[PDB]
């Protein structure tokens, strides 16, 4: 049982932490554009010709 | 119809504002203590197993001895 | 007597096994700990295009209420 | 009919904050059954000082 | 035996909690496969727009450019 | 009209607040009880402990 | 009117489900204090213990001082 | 009994391990390409309205 | 000593279970506490985006259907 | 059924919110909170 | 177009100010 259980797991963390590597590797870029698109978010639009 | 305006847009905002009582109640009231509770409970069953499982371990120690 | 001492022998590599077994439950709720980190980043992309969905709507609005003229001042908002 | 539609958009929001309480509610109560299923280690235990202050009346 | 009735207790709490991770787990699947479903198609704009990108750049640079 | 089966999940959630109500009740009074009599112990422990505290 | 026999249908579901509501508020906030209750009943529970706790540590250490060849008053 | 509960948890455990090693390993990787999809897509939008702001 | 240690260790084994159960719940409290509306929302814009493509995506058809 | 749901909820109200809980019927809490003058019981019932 | 492309290179780009 122990032995299924210690296998298993270490297996799903195994796996846990190569989904997390490779996100990091594939989204660690965005806060720089988060920070970017924070400071462009200024906006207010009022049509005058409408 | 302003009567009916009236009864439906009460009416409503009561439920909305009821609702949104709902969430932070509970929320909270679920949230909160559920930790606290299962913090307490683990040390709970730390300290309640030096009193009565340690009765059990004693008693089977001694019968089976 | 000695098979209660293989008895405790068991139990020893059972605790082994166990402290095994805490640990990794430990570095999972780690592991998801900082997935939660790396998925908010990844809705805040989202909000980002999000912005960005707000931009050509409000375009495409702008130009329909001037495309569907069919019969003022400059006040308008500069952040 | 505009407060008829006004009534759609607002039940249909009432709706919206109903269900969301709706799901608060289950993961909490998954919490309670929870806490509840860890803390039923009190029969025996009550019931062995049950019996203490039952033979405090006793002698 | 009564560390046992500890333990088999102790378990007990365990499973259930293993059935509610594995249940809520089953939905976070379900929900992503539905969500996978809408975003192949923004997966395909955006290489469209990549490869716009790419030959009129390609295309720019034969011809007179304007860039820095 | 509306929230017919949104109603139907109201009373199942009340269900098994009460389930869980009836749960807390129960297990809080056992405890109450065990409490008391643990209270009542150590209270006439002090007593013993309070009349004749030894050297 | 038509009208009117749904404003008043509509006024008496949602009333129902106002009343409904507010025993419901109730109920909640009701549970509110007993679950405060219940967090100061095993937060003493728990004090408790800790004396017991106490107690038998120093329990353990008079006796090791009573067995112990030496003592005095 | 006892086992059968042990063996029950592990049935458990490893039925939904393979389910959640699933969803983990096809759904990072594919988000990983969406992430950078996106990323590229509004990069791309963002210049343009900068060159928008030239523009005016 | 023997039954000490036997004891012992079992008091350890028994203490170690509650451990694994209370890391187990955490990572179930994680999972269940805002991971499911962070993927709503997630959804939510992404499906926002999609919106965002319903337009451009309607030229590349034309495109394709000459 | 519109009536048969309103009124399920409304008894299942009922049934919990009248739950007599277990009150502040309690002696330990005082007894070892409260450490004053000795006497039998004093519930602060104030 | 031209611009847009400088502009989304900048963006990539891993250092960035306002």
């Amino acid at each position: 049982s122990y032995a299924d259980c210690v296998c298993s797991l270490r297996t799903s963390l195994a796996f846990l932490e190569s989904s997390v590597a490779t996100l990091d590797n594939g989204v660690q870029d965005f806060p720089r554009l988060c920070h970017v698109l924070r400071t462009v978010r200024h906006y207010e639009l009022i049509p005058q010709t409408t | 119809l302003s009567p009916l305006e009236q009864e439906v847009l009460d009416e409503y905002e009561r439920l909305s504002e009821n609702m949104k009582k709902l969430a932070v109640l509970l929320d909270e009231l679920a949230s909160a203590p559920a930790t606290e509770i299962l913090d307490g409970l683990r040390e709970l069953e730390r300290k309640t197993s030096l009193v009565f499982t340690l009765l059990k371990a004693s008693v089977y120690s001694i019968v089976l001895q | 007597s000695p098979a209660l001492l293989a008895r405790v022998n068991e139990k020893k590599a059972e605790l082994e096994n166990l402290k095994e077994l805490r640990d990794l439950s430990a570095a999972v709720a780690a592991q998801m700990e900082a997935l939660e980190q790396k998925l908010s980043t990844l809705s805040s992309g989202t909000e980002a295009i999000a912005t960005v969905l707000a931009n050509w709507h409000n375009v495409l609005r702008a130009i329909s209420m001037a495309s569907a003229k069919i019969p003022p001042q400059t006040l308008v908002r500069i952040p | 009919s505009y407060f008829e539609q006004q009534r759609q958009a607002l039940i249909e929001e009432i709706a919206m904050n109903f269900e969301h309480v709706l799901a608060n509610i289950n993961k909490l109560n998954r919490s309670l059954e929870a806490v509840i299923a860890v803390g039923n280690e009190f029969s025996s235990v009550e019931a062995l000082w049950s019996q203490f202050e039952n033979v405090m009346s006793w002698s | 035996s009564p560390h046992e009735h500890q333990q088999n207790l102790l378990l007990s709490r365990i499973i259930t909690n293993v059935e509610k991770l594995n249940e809520a787990i089953m939905v976070m699947n379900k929900t992503l496969q539905e969500i996978n479903i809408q975003n192949m198609n923004i997966e395909l704009v955006a290489q469209m727009f990549k490869n716009y990108q790419s030959n009129v750049l390609f295309h720019l640079e034969a011809t007179d450019n304007l860039k820095d | 009209n509306a929230f017919e089966p949104a109603f139907a999940e109201l009373a199942d959630a009340v269900a098994d607040l009460e389930a869980n109500m009836m749960h807390f009740q129960l297990m809080h009074e056992s405890l109450a009880r065990f409490s008391e009599s643990f209270a009542s112990f150590l209270y006439g422990l002090n007593m013993n402990a309070f009349c004749v505290d030894f050297p | 009117e038509a009208r009117e026999a749904a404003l008043r249908k509509e006024l008496e579901g949602v009333r129902k489900i106002n009343e409904v509501i507010e025993g419901m508020i109730g109920t909640l906030e009701r549970a509110k204090g007993n679950m405060g209750t219940v967090s100061q009943t095993v937060t003493n529970a728990t004090t408790l213990l800790n004396t017991w706790t106490r107690m038998l540590s120093q329990t353990e250490h008079n006796q090791r001082l009573i067995l112990n060849p030496e003592w005095k008053g | 009994a006892v086992k059968a509960r042990q063996l029950a948890h592990l049935h458990s455990q490893l039925t939904q391990l393979s389910h959640n090693l699933a969803t983990t390993e096809n759904l990072m990787r594919m988000t990983a390409v969406q992430a950078e999809a996106m990323r590229g897509l509004g990069s791309w939008h963002a210049g343009l309205f900068m060159a928008a702001s030239k523009v005016l | 000593t023997l039954t000490e240690e036997l004891e012992k260790l079992e008091q350890q084994i028994t203490l170690t279970l509650q451990e694994i159960d209370s890391n187990f719940a955490k990572a179930h409290r994680i999972v269940t506490t805002s991971i499911l509306p962070l993927v709503e929302q997630y959804g939510e814009h992404s499906r926002a985006v999609w919106e965002a493509t319903k337009f451009w995506k309607q030229f590349f058809e034309a495109s394709a259907n000459v | 059924l519109l009536s048969a749901h309103l009124e399920q909820i409304s008894i299942s109200c009922q049934g919990i919110d009248s739950l007599p809980f277990p009150p502040p019927k309690i002696f330990t809490n005082a007894l070892l909170s409260n450490p004053d003058i000795t006497s039998l019981i004093r519930d602060t019932e104030a």
